[PDB]
């Protein structure tokens, strides 16, 4: 349903982010790949936290 | 001086004014069941199309 998530993220207007601690006890963090490529180092989407 | 009215011609305009009147609010457009136009979440897709 990518065209549901355009259309009401549109509508809001901003792509306002909180950053909003969570627990993460017992899982590896961050989780880089290759694909993402940020400052010429692996990485991922900034918005989302890879549990490996 | 004196002063009198001319029937005739006042009861023939009123009657045209009566047709036109009788063509308007006479009318009665049944309708039963129909779309939600109030939508208490974000549905995205659907509601857009709806709404419009
Ligand atoms: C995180 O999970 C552990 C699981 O044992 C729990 O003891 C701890 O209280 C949790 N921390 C928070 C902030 O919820
Ligand atoms: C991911 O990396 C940074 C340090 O590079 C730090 O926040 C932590 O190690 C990881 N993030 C979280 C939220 O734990």
């Amino acid at each position: 349903d990518y065209a549901s998530l355009r259309s009401l993220v549109a509508s809001s207007g901003t792509l306002e982010f909180n950053n909003e601690s969570f627990n993460w006890t017992g899982v590896t963090q961050n989780g880089t790949s290759s694909a993402c490529i940020r400052r010429s180092k692996n990485s991922f989407f900034s918005r989302l936290n890879w549990l490996t | 001086r004196g002063q009198a009215a001319d029937l005739k011609s006042t009861q023939a305009a009123i009657d045209q004014i009566n047709g036109k009147l009788n063509r308007l609010i006479g009318k009665t457009n049944e309708k039963f069941h129909q779309i939600e136009k109030e939508f208490s979440e974000v549905e995205g897709r659907i509601q857009d199309l709806e709404k419009y």
